[PDB]
């Protein structure tokens, strides 16, 4: 009866792996996104009845981490860590910067984008497995939305660049830098980096959108495979 | 009352509600009757300027419920198919989570939980202040009601007794079929998200702990699952129903929960809001309520028969292994020296306790087994006397 449609593509030495419809079924679109064993439930809520008042696009990220997901008990004060934390809202930001100019211009419907952490591989860091998580949930929505994001984190070592490097690799690394973009075009870069040339600099961020190409491959197979109708959204005239 | 425009609303919509709730299918049912509602909604909003949605809606829903209601009493169909005894299509699946100590999906129709189980030392125990006396407890539940569950948008985290009734209820009824400390020394934690809900969702978190505490291995003494009841009386007749929507709460005039093993109740609610229920009605309500708790479990067994025998590799295992007390010295060396030496190549947390034990520790079995194989070539060791074949390493 239930039934998970599942792709999985390979990328940076590590296999990611999409599921849909098992799932929190009654959301507007829900995918458990997992690289290696580092997984990460993301789900999409929209309201189709634009409130008539409204101007502005109310767009919502929230991005939390279950301790079950390290095999830890809490073991503090404050709600179990209740409220999120800056180790949170910062990962919620790099998921908003590049999603929200994507929507198309006159769209103003409340959108919630809600990413659970439900497992760790210490080595792998959930952040950039969040990202293509909600490039897919928002994808396979009926949601207007210009197509889908790659993400990806590139590393710098004995002068090679290295995609998606491990938590250890990245200590030996001179450069930390996420990049987010399209088919078309780069969207968003963030970076630290042990004062290297702005030459190297942008070798890092053409590096990463050459080969974040993958994600977005594999990613429009499952929406055509298993995605909802478009909904008949048209722009105010 | 105003019982004038209730009349005028009764006679333009009961006979129309009374047609479209025979409809089969959930939503040409839907569609015909939000028409009907709107129509008669604006037809009587050309008599005058009378109410909107303040008066009209209202007295419009009740017309549904009352329709439903009759509908059920007389022994028809109830709204979504099934009769007066039939629990929703089940599925269960486990080990769904890579890397956790155990994790469970259970599925009711519209209803789900995902659960999983985590082990913590006798150090990780919560230890807590009342004024009826300080308590540790060994066992933690925790229950998560996200927006997106119900299908609407709103604040991520919102605190009600919504999830601590279900937070209480649930562990009530896990508790009481626990191991004994004695039996498993680790403190236990479940939690439950409610990744999509009908109303009725506490239930399918008990089920679903049973499941993920199998899956961790933890020695339960049996399964435990749950069945939310409703029962409708009207005049001296009534009606039984064995599971329970998230908006036929309007029927139940008494509905309760009940929890536990193929043979006994480990936990029981109940909230009676109409009078003259008497003993012989709760005979049978609680009767009837067996038959379905008993059909539930038989599912989980199919899925997972008994707790398995490996705790989670992932899992911490407490263990010590006795070597030569004397052979002490070259496991602790000059200052800790290959103390230092094995815990920070091994990554293993080492520990000489009493007459020779050695406790080690870590997340992974490689660690451990690292660090045990290399106190097993220093004390312990393969080193009687007869001959072995040596790999020449440096001359």
């Amino acid at each position: 009866m239930l039934n998970p449609i599942v792709r999985k593509f390979q990328y940076g030495q590590h296999t990611v792996t999409l599921e849909t419809g098992m799932m929190a079924r009654q959301a507007t679109a829900a995918v458990m996104v997992s690289m290696d064993d580092t997984a990460v439930f993301v789900t999409v809520v929209g309201q189709k009845k634009a409130k008539p008042g409204q101007d502005f696009f109310p767009l919502t990220v929230n991005y939390q981490e279950r301790t079950y997901a390290a095999g830890r008990i809490p073991g503090s004060f404050f709600r179990r860590e209740g409220r999120p934390s800056e180790g949170e809202t910062l990962i919620a930001r790099l998921i908003d910067r590049p999603i929200r100019p994507l929507f198309p211009e006159g769209f103003v419907n409340e959108v919630q984008v809600i990413a659970t952490v439900v497992s760790v591989n210490p080595q792998v860091n959930p952040d950039i497995v969040a990202m293509i998580g909600a490039s897919a949930a928002l994808s396979l929505s009926g949601i207007p939305f210009n197509g889908p994001i790659g993400a990806a984190r590139v590393g710098y070592i004995n002068d090679q660049y290295v995609l998606n490097p491990t938590q250890d690799e990245l200590k030996e690394s001179k450069l930390d830098l996420v990049v987010a973009g399209t088919e078309a075009a780069v969207l968003m870069v963030e970076s630290e980096a042990q004062l290297l040339s702005e030459d190297q600099m942008l070798g890092a961020v053409v590096f990463g959108h050459e080969q974040q190409q993958v994600v977005i491959q594999n990613i429009n197979e499952l929406v055509k495979e298993a995605g909802k109708p478009r909904w008949d959204w048209q722009p105010e005239p | 009352v105003n019982e004038a425009l209730n009349a005028r609303v009764a006679a333009l919509a009961e006979a129309r509600l009374s047609d479209a709730y025979r409809i089969t299918d959930k939503q040409e049912r839907y569609a015909q009757v939000d028409v009907i509602k709107s129509e008669t909604i604006a037809t009587l909003l050309a008599e005058d300027e009378t109410l909107d949605e303040n008066e009209l809606g209202e007295i419009l829903h009740a017309i549904e419920k009352n329709v439903v209601r009759s509908r059920v009493l007389a022994g028809e169909p109830r709204i979504d198919g099934r009769e007066k005894d039939m629990i929703r299509g089940l599925d269960v699946r486990t080990g769904v989570l890579p890397r956790t100590h155990g994790s469970a999906l259970f599925t009711r129709g519209e209803t789900q939980a995902l659960v999983t189980a985590t082990l913590g030392t006798a150090r990780d125990a919560q230890v807590l202040d009342e004024l009826m006396g300080e308590r540790t407890d060994t066992f933690l539940f925790h229950y998560n009601f996200p927006p997106y569950s119900v299908g609407e948008t709103g604040m991520v985290g919102s605190p009600k007794r919504r999830e601590i009734g279900h937070g209480r209820l649930a562990k009530r009824g896990v508790l009481a079929v626990m191991p004994d400390m004695d039996k498993f020394p680790y403190t236990v934690r479940v939690v439950s998200e409610i990744t999509e809900s009908n109303g009725s969702s506490s239930m399918a978190s008990v089920c679903g702990a049973s499941l993920a505490l199998m899956d961790a291995g933890v020695p339960i003494k049996a399964a435990v699952a749950g069945i939310a009841m409703g029962l409708v009386k009207e005049g001296d007749n009534y009606v039984v129903l064995s599971d329970i929507l998230g908006d036929e709460d309007h029927l139940g005039d008494m509905d309760f929960k009940v929890a536990g093993s193929r043979d006994g109740i480990s936990a029981l609610q109940m909230d009676i809001k109409i009078e003259g229920i008497t003993k012989e009605i709760m005979q049978v309500a609680l009767n009837q309520a067996k038959g379905a708790r008993l059909h539930i479990l038989g599912v989980m067994e199919q899925a997972i028969n008994a707790p398995r025998g490996d705790i989670s590799e992932f899992a911490p295992r407490i263990h010590t292994i006795k070597i030569n007390p004397d052979k002490i010295k070259d496991v602790i060396g000059k200052g800790g020296s290959v103390i230092r030496a094995l815990t920070e190549e091994t990554g293993t947390t080492i520990e000489i306790e009493d007459d020779g034990t050695v406790k080690i520790a870590a997340t992974d079995g490689e660690k451990a087994k690292h660090a045990i194989r290399r106190i097993e070539e220093i004390t312990a060791e393969i080193e009687v006397g007869r001959v072995y074949t040596g790999k020449v390493t440096r001359i």
